[PDB]
C-alpha cells in the first residue's frame, strides 16, 4: 500500500509500512487557519485514526488516496 | 527576476484606494483573538492581543506569469501599497503591531496582510468574574470610506488560537457583519464588529 | 482617474497656511467628548478621549468635477496638506492619536479632519466625589497663529456617544468660544474652551 | 403601503409588510454625527415608534412618505 | 505669494549656527512653569511642565517686505530652520514636548520658539513637606557652543503660568544667568539656573 | 470722550459711552505673558477701574489716550 | 578604498529575498538566552533577553576580493540589505532591540546579524515556585514565506550565556526545528521552537 | 563662510569605518557616572545615568584653516559623520538618549561627542544594604569591529559628578580596558569594563 | 598689584584691590572636567585661599601671574 | 620551550617561562561563544591546567603546538 507522507519534505509518496495498509489525512486549525489554511497531516495506519472534536481525520485504501488538498489522488 | 518590484511601484499611488467604477474595493475581514492580556474594572477597558485577517484586490497591482519566471507571490511592506483605513471605534489607545509590516501578493492582485496587534478597547468588564461573565464588542471599520468606496465583508471567525492557560476562558465569540446609514451619503457605511464573552476561570 | 492626487500636491506646501490677501483661514473646532478615562487626586489630572471634529477650507486644494471623471472627494494623508496648528494648552502629556491619520476633501476645497485622541489634561479633580462634581476646562487654540492668520470658529460640541457605563456621569458639558489681545500683535488670539463637569456615579 | 427601509442595500422601497400601515424614520447622533450626519433609520410599523430623549422620530401614510433626508417623497 | 518658503530654506542648513564673526549668535531664555507633575523622594527626582520661551536673529532668515506681498511673519518647523542646542544638564528624562514644533520668523530675521515641555530633573525633594520647603534647580545651556559661538542671556521670570489648585505651592522662583570657564577655551560657558522652591499645601 | 476698546475687533476707537469720561487700560499677566506679552485691555468707566496685586490700571481723560502698546495716543 | 558600499547598495532592493530560481535563501538561527526579566503569574507571561543568532547568504552582496584592497569584511545597517521576516508566534509586545541595528558580510556573501532583544511571550508561569518548574516555548518562524523561498534552519542552543545572579535558575534549555504543512502551498512552513524550563532559585 | 558642511558631508559615508589601512580607528572612552537612579533586588537590574566621553580621529572629516576664514571647530549631528558602534552589552534596555545628538570636530579631525544616558544594566543587587555593598560591571564595546578595525582605548574614570544627595553613596569606582581572544578571529576584541560599587546612605 | 579675574567676561586683568596682594587660581573637576577641562577660577585674596580635597589652588605676587592656563603668565 | 600566549597583543609566541615546560590551550564558550566562538586562550604551566565542566583544556610539549584556532602548530 503505497501512501502520501508529511513527514518528509516536500511531501513525497512513501510506501505505507507492514501492518499498516491505510493511508489517512489529519487536519487541524490553528491560529493561521484563518489564512493559511487548516493544518494538514498525511500517514500511515493499521487502525484509521480517531477523530478529535476539532480534528478532521479521512481514511482509504486505494494508492496515494491521501494526497495534499492541492494535489490529485 | 525581480524587476517586478520596480514595476509595480512604478506608477502607484498608496494614497488611492484601488477602485473601479461600480466596483468598489470590498475587503475581507477576520479577527482571530489570540489571549486576553488584562481587564481594567475601574476604569472598564480590556486589554487583547489578536491576529487580524485583511485580504482585498488590487487592480494596480498584478503581473503576466510568463513576462516573470516563475513569480507566483511576494512580500511587499504595506507602506508600498494600499490598505484599508480601518479603525477600531472603541479602541482607547493606539494599536502596537508586534508583527512585521508585510503583505502577500498573487500574480492577479490578490493582497493579504495579516498584521499580530495589542490593542485596549473601551468595555463593559463588570460582569467578568460572574459565571454569566462580562461583554465586549470590538467594533471595526472604515474611517474614510462608505460602502460606495470599499466595501467590508467578512468571514469565519475564529477562536482557535487562543491560548489555553489564560486566566480567562471564552464562553462564546461572535463575529458580525453590519451597515448604518447617516443623514447623508445615499450609501450605508459598513463596520464589522466582533463581539466576545469571558469569564474568569476557577 | 486619479491623476488628481499627483496634481493635488504638485505646488503645494503644507507648511504654508492657505490664506488669500485678508482672508483668514478659517477653522470650525468641535469637541465629542468619549469617555473619561481616570482622574488622578493626587496630582490633578484627567485622562480622557474624543473625537475632535476640525474643518477648514484649502483654496490650493480643489478640482473641476469634469476634468475629473466622478471625483466627489478623496481621503489624503494629513501630512500631504495643510492643518490648524492647534495645541491643547492645559494639556500635560503629548497626543495619542487612535484613529488613522486621513482627511476628506470636497472638490470646492472643503478639508475635514476627525481624529479620535487621548490624552491627559491638567485640572482639579477634588471635587468629583462630591454630588456636585468637578470640573475641568480643555482649553484649545492656534499656538503660532492669531485672528487675521487664522480664526477659529466653533460650534457646540455632542454629548452624546459618551460610554453610557463608564464610571463617571456628565453633568454638563459647555463649548464657548474667546479671543484675547496681548501685549503685541493687533489682531487678537481666538480660542475654543470645552468646559466639562462631572462626578462619580453610584 | 409602501415604504422606504435601511434594512436592505441599497435602501430600497419594500411593501410595509401587513398589520403596519405607517412608514417611518428616527434619527440618532452618535459621534459622527459631527461629519456624517444624523443616524438613518427606515422601516415599518403598525404604532409610530415613540421618540427616545436624544431620538427623532416622524411617521406617515403616504407610499414613499419615508425617504432617506437626501431623496424625495 | 508665499515664495518665501523655498526661498527661506533654499541655500540654508540647520546644522550651521547662524554666527557672523565678532557677532555670536545671542539667544534669550525664560521658562514659564506650568505645573509641578509630582515628586520622588526615594530617589530624588520632580516631575514638571514648562513652557520655554526662546528666541534669537538667524541673519540668513530674513526677507524684503516688499518683494513679498503682505508677509508679515510665517510660522516654520524647527527642523527647517537652526536652533539652540540647549540641554537640561540636571534632567534625567528625555524631555517629552507637547507643543507643536513650530516657530515664528520676523521678516528682519527674529525667530522664535515656544515649546511645551514635561520633563524629570534630578533634585532634592526630601525637604517638601517642611514649611520652609524644598528646592530644585534647573540648570540649561548649549551643549556644544560657549560665549563666542552662542551666547545665552536670559530675560522674563514669569511665574504667574502656574497652577493654582496643584498639590503644591510655590515659595520662590530665581531665574538667573552665569558663566563658567574651563580649562580650555579662552570663552566662558554661559547658563541659565532656574530655581524654585516650594512646599506641600494644607 | 472718545476712547479705544477692545470689545471690538480690531480694537476700533468708540466714544466712551454717558456717565463714563476716563479711557483706561488694564494689563494681565497669563502663561503667555513671557511670550505674546501682558494681556491688553481698552474700555471706559466714570471711576478709574481698581487695581489688582497682579494687574497694572492706568486712566486719563484725553481723546485716545488708552491706545495699544503697540499704538499712538 | 570604499567604494564598495556604493556599489553593493547600488541595484539592491531590500524588499526582494535574495533567491536563485531552485535554490531557498537558507536562514540559520540560533538563541542565546541572556536572562528572564520577570514572570507574571497573573496574566501568564515572561519577559526575557536574549541575543538571536541570524545568518544566511544573499547572492547579491559579494565582491572581487581583488578590485577591492584588502576589504574583508563591513559593517553595514540591517536597513541598506534584506533580512529574514522573523517574528515571535507567541510573543505580546513589540520587540525592543538594545543592540546597534549592523550585521557583517563575508566577501562571498555570508550575511550575519545579532541583535540583542527584550520582549514578552505569551506563556504558563504557574508552576514556577514548584521545584519542577514552569516551561515556556518561544516559537520563531517567517511571517510571510515558506520553505520554498526561506528555508528556516536552526543551529544549537547557548546556554552559556546565561545570567548567574538570576532569581531564576534555568534547569533545561531545548531548541527544535519543526515543519507544518497547511490547506494550501505543497511546501511546509519552518518554524523553531525555544523551549526553556526554570524553577525560582532558594 | 560655511561652505565647509557642504564639503565635509560631500563623499562621506558615515556607515564606513575611517581607516587608512594598517592603522585601526582608535577611540577613547571614559564615563562620567552621574548617579544611580534605581535597583530592583527582585530581578537584578541596576537604572543610571551618565555622560560617556567618546572621541576618535576621522581622517575623511578635516579642512584646511586657510581655506575657511576662522573656522576652528564645528557642531555636526551625529547622523552625518561616522561613530563607534559601542554596546552595552550587560545592557537590558534600550539607551535613552538625553542630550542632543551633536557631536564637535577639529579642523585636523579630531570628532568629540560625549551623550548623555540613562540605561539599566542587569547586575546583583543583593548586596546593597550591607555596608559592604553591591557591585555593577558596565561592559561596554564594539559590536562589530575587532582590535584591527577599530582599537577602544580608555583614558579619565571621572568619579566626580555624582549626585551628592543620592540615596546612594559610592564606595568606589574601577575603570579598567580589556581584550579577548575569540575561537576566530586573529584578532582580539577590546572592551571597558567600568565597576562601581555602592551602598546605601543612612 | 594686577591680577587676572574671572568675574568679569571675557577674563580681564583687574587690579587686585586692597588688602589683597595675592593673585590666585582655583580649578574644580565636575561633570565636564572629563571633556571641557577643570573649572578655572581667578581672583584676587589677602590670604591665599586655602585647598579643597579635590580643588587645586595656586597663588603668587607677580604682575598677572594667574593668568587662564591657555595665556602666557 | 616555546609557547603560544595571548596576554599580548597580537597573540605572540612567548618562550614559556621556567619550571614551565607544557604550552596549553582553554577554550570557555560566554555570549558571543554562538557567533564569535568559543573563547581562546593561550599561555604556560608547569602543570597541565585542570579542565572545569565547561571548559576545554588542551596540553602538549612541541613548540608552538598551541596556537590559535585559526593557525597552524
Ligand atoms: C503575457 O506575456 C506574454 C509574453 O510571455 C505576452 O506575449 C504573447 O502573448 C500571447 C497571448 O496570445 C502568447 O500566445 C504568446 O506566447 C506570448 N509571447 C509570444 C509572442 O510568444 C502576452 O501578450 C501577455 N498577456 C497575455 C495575453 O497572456
Ligand atoms: C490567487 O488569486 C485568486 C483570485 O482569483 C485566489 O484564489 C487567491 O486570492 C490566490 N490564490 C492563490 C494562488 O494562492
Ligand atoms: C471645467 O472643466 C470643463 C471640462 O474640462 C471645462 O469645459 C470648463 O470650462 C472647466 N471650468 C473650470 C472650472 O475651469
Ligand atoms: C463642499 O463641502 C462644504 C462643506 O460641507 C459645502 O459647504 C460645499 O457646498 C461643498 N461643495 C461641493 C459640493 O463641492
Ligand atoms: C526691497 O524691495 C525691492 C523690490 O521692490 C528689492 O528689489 C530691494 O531689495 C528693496 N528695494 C527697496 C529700495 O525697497
Ligand atoms: C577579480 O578582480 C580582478 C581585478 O583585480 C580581475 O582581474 C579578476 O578577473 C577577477 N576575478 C574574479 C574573482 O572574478
Ligand atoms: C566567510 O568565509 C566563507 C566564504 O566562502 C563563508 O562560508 C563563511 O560563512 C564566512 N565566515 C567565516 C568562515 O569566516
Amino acid at each position: 500500500i503505497v501512501c502520501h507522507t508529511t513527514a518528509t519534505s516536500p511531501i513525497s509518496a512513501v510506501t505505507c509500512p507492514p501492518g499498516e495498509n491505510l493511508c489517512y489525512r489529519k487536519m487541524w486549525c490553528d491560529v493561521f487557519c484563518s489564512s493559511r489554511g487548516k493544518v494538514v497531516e498525511l500517514g500511515c495506519a493499521a487502525t484509521c485514526p480517531s477523530k478529535k472534536p476539532y480534528e478532521e481525520v479521512t481514511c482509504c485504501s486505494t494508492d496515494k488516496c491521501n494526497p495534499h488538498p492541492k494535489q490529485r489522488p | 527576476q525581480r524587476k517586478l518590484y520596480k514595476e509595480l511601484v512604478k506608477n502607484y499611488n498608496p494614497d488611492v484606494i484601488p477602485t473601479q467604477r461600480d466596483r468598489p474595493v470590498t475587503v475581507y475581514f477576520s479577527l482571530s483573538l489570540l489571549q486576553i492580556m488584562d481587564v481594567d474594572e475601574k476604569n472598564q477597558v480590556v486589554d487583547v492581543v489578536f491576529w487580524l485577517q485583511m485580504s482585498w484586490t488590487d487592480h494596480y497591482l498584478q503581473w503576466n506569469v510568463s513576462e516573470y519566471p516563475g513569480v507566483k507571490q511576494v512580500s511587499v511592506p504595506i507602506s508600498s501599497l494600499w490598505v484599508p483605513d480601518l479603525a477600531a471605534y472603541n479602541a482607547i489607545s493606539k494599536p502596537e503591531v508586534l508583527t512585521p509590516q508585510l503583505a502577500l501578493v498573487n500574480s492577479s492582485g490578490h493582497v493579504q496582510y495579516l498584521p499580530s496587534i495589542r490593542q485596549r478597547f473601551s468595555c463593559d468588564v463588570s460582569g467578568v468574574d460572574t459565571e454569566s461573565g462580562a461583554t465586549c464588542k470590538l467594533k471595526f471599520g472604515s474611517w474614510t470610506h462608505h460602502s460606495r468606496e470599499l466595501d467590508l465583508q467578512m468571514q469565519e471567525a475564529d477562536i482557535s488560537g487562543y491560548i489555553p492557560y489564560s486566566r480567562f476562558e471564552l464562553v462564546g465569540v461572535t463575529q458580525k457583519r453590519s451597515e448604518r446609514f447617516y443623514e447623508c451619503c445615499k450609501e450605508p457605511y459598513p463596520d464589522v464588529t466582533f463581539t466576545v464573552t469571558f469569564r474568569k476561570k476557577g
